[PDB]
């Protein structure tokens, strides 16, 4: 029982960091797109402000 | 029966650790790049219109 | 420690719901809910019961704790919902969903059950607020924040029960400091003094490690670099970075110093955190850790940019400035650049440097110091000083700083004694 439950929460443990060397990276990626969708908006509501002004 | 559930706990602890270490160390990152980011945009579309 | 060798426990503490839905103390909306939760039987049947009844879920975690008198029973509903939240971090915004369609911020749910009775119940419960404060959208604010960190502080102050209880108030403290503005509001309450007094009573490496990771959280903001100086902590940090070789320990060190440093955008916060860590003499035992076998670059690349900056700061100190910083930490010592002349030699004059700082500090110690070691050592510092600078002098007799040395000519310590007598000399003989 116990070193082979033990060497389960090792073999978890070890992906549980593994999954933390990968988790943040996906979001610097989306930050990318995220930085996309915030630019598009404010470029419509500049352009509505301007064209109010107009 | 105890000690073992401890010693499970404890060694996915040793990766938690680890992991909010690692979580936390890679939070600014991605914060500092949408932001880059966003500001450039939105400080040259703020002076074009 | 404490908390996983309960939990190992308190997860087979399985539960008569019945009767206390018998006895009215839960609505049968709890108990259903609870016992369709305790038969879903894996992390993702639990993800199939919050797809269905998620909003259900929030009312049953908060009602079970709130209306069961019994501590253990709460216990076991905050091991399950702990549980629930380390299988996933995202799931706190059920319970702010809940706490939103009660027209509610989530925090009053849950911060009276740091008042429970048993310890495992508040430390499980600031567990759950810790990771509600941590990863939620919603943060907590003003009386909330800071009753919540009047607790941690009050556990911290529990100093060995209460050391393996606080790493779990550590972890909590670890997440709650994932947030700036939580960050200011421990300055505000002055809680790093508890984090650096757990450090200065010598805690075993897991504390080391989440204490050490606590203040690597703190020195993420130049505001909070600026001001955390006045906890003295780069000494308790260069203490176990000496006495505590483990990799994570190392590491968070290595971490924190980086923080401190590199995050001081005022040039003078950057050069003192530098050379505050080079007069614990930092840079030498970062060449010792360079040479240690470690397979880690967020130690090897964090070791050579300290060794890199604190490459500045060396200079600074191994001027004659060693000196200057033994006089002004007060260690003054039979040490090499008191012995040498050439120093005197050389520099004699600046004992009237930053409006005569040096010779007041001599001036002091030879006025209130106990320790005959720096008493003779200031008596020879002056007898090198008027040897070396004639003007001298005049100076200690316009501070009248002779007095000490000609009342020291019949102190208790015959090295005092000669070194007063030697100074005498060295004054009024040619």
């Amino acid at each position: 029982q116990g070193i082979q439950q033990l060497l389960q929460a090792e073999k978890r443990a070890a992906e549980k960091v593994s999954e933390a060397r990968k988790r943040k990276n996906r979001r610097l990626k989306q930050a990318k797109e995220e930085a996309q969708a915030e630019i598009e908006q404010y470029r419509l509501q500049r352009e509505k402000e301007f064209k109010a002004k107009e | 029966q105890k000690q073992i559930k401890h010693m499970m706990a404890f060694i996915e602890q040793e990766a938690n650790e680890k992991a909010e270490e690692i979580d936390a160390k890679a939070e600014e990152e991605f914060n500092i790049e949408k932001g880059r980011l966003v500001q450039t945009q939105r400080l040259k579309i703020m002076e074009y219109y | 420690n404490i908390i996983a060798a309960k939990a190992a426990e308190v997860r087979a503490n399985k539960v008569n719901w019945q009767s206390y839905l018998q006895g009215q103390m839960i609505s049968a909306e709890d108990c259903e809910f609870i016992q369709r939760f305790e038969m879903k039987r894996c992390s993702e049947e639990k993800q199939e019961m919050l797809q269905t009844e998620g909003s259900q879920c929030a009312k049953t975690f908060i009602n079970l704790m709130t209306h069961i008198s019994k501590e253990q029973t709460v216990q076991y509903i905050l091991t399950m919902v702990d549980d629930m939240l380390q299988e996933n971090h995202q799931r706190v915004s059920i319970f702010f969903d809940y706490a939103k369609r009660s027209k509610s911020t989530a925090w009053p749910y849950f911060l009276p059950m740091l008042n429970r009775q048993d310890p495992f119940t508040v430390h499980m419960a600031a567990r759950i607020i810790a990771k509600l404060a941590a990863w939620g959208k919603e943060l907590m604010e003003g009386s909330d924040l800071n009753y919540y960190f009047n607790w941690i502080k009050t556990q911290l102050s529990s100093q060995s029960d209460s050391s393996q209880y606080v790493q779990c108030v550590a972890g909590c403290l670890q997440l709650m400091l994932r947030v700036n503005e939580y960050r200011f509001a421990w300055v505000e309450a002055d809680g790093v003094n508890c984090i650096m007094g757990v450090l200065s009573n010598k805690c075993g490496f897991q504390l080391q490690y989440q204490m050490i990771f606590s203040i690597w959280l703190l020195a993420f903001s130049p505001q909070m670099c600026e001001h955390l100086r006045r906890y003295n902590i780069i000494p308790v940090l260069s203490d176990i970075l000496q006495e505590s070789v483990k990799e994570k320990v190392t590491r968070i060190i290595l971490a924190a110093f980086r923080n401190f440093l590199e995050k001081s955008t005022e040039r003078e916060t950057r050069q003192e955190y530098a050379l505050a860590m080079i007069q614990c003499k930092v840079l030498k035992q970062l060449e010792n850790l360079e040479q240690q076998k470690y397979d880690d670059e967020d130690i090897s690349e964090d070791i050579k940019f300290l060794l890199e900056k604190l490459g500045e700061s060396v200079q600074d100190l191994s001027s004659f400035d060693e000196y200057s910083s033994e006089l002004k930490s007060g260690r003054l010592e039979w040490s090499p650049v008191h012995k040498s002349e050439k120093f005197w030699r050389e520099n004699a004059v600046r004992l009237n440097e930053k409006n005569y700082e040096l010779l007041k500090i001599l001036t002091k110690l030879l006025e209130v110091s106990d320790d005959p070691q720096v008493l003779a050592v200031a008596a020879h510092d002056v007898g090198e000083y008027v040897r070396h600078y004639p003007r001298g002098k005049r100076v200690i007799e316009q501070l009248g700083g002779k007095q000490l040395v000609m009342n020291h000519m019949h102190h208790e310590d015959q090295q005092v004694r000669y070194n007063a007598l030697l100074a005498v000399q060295k004054l009024m003989v040619h």
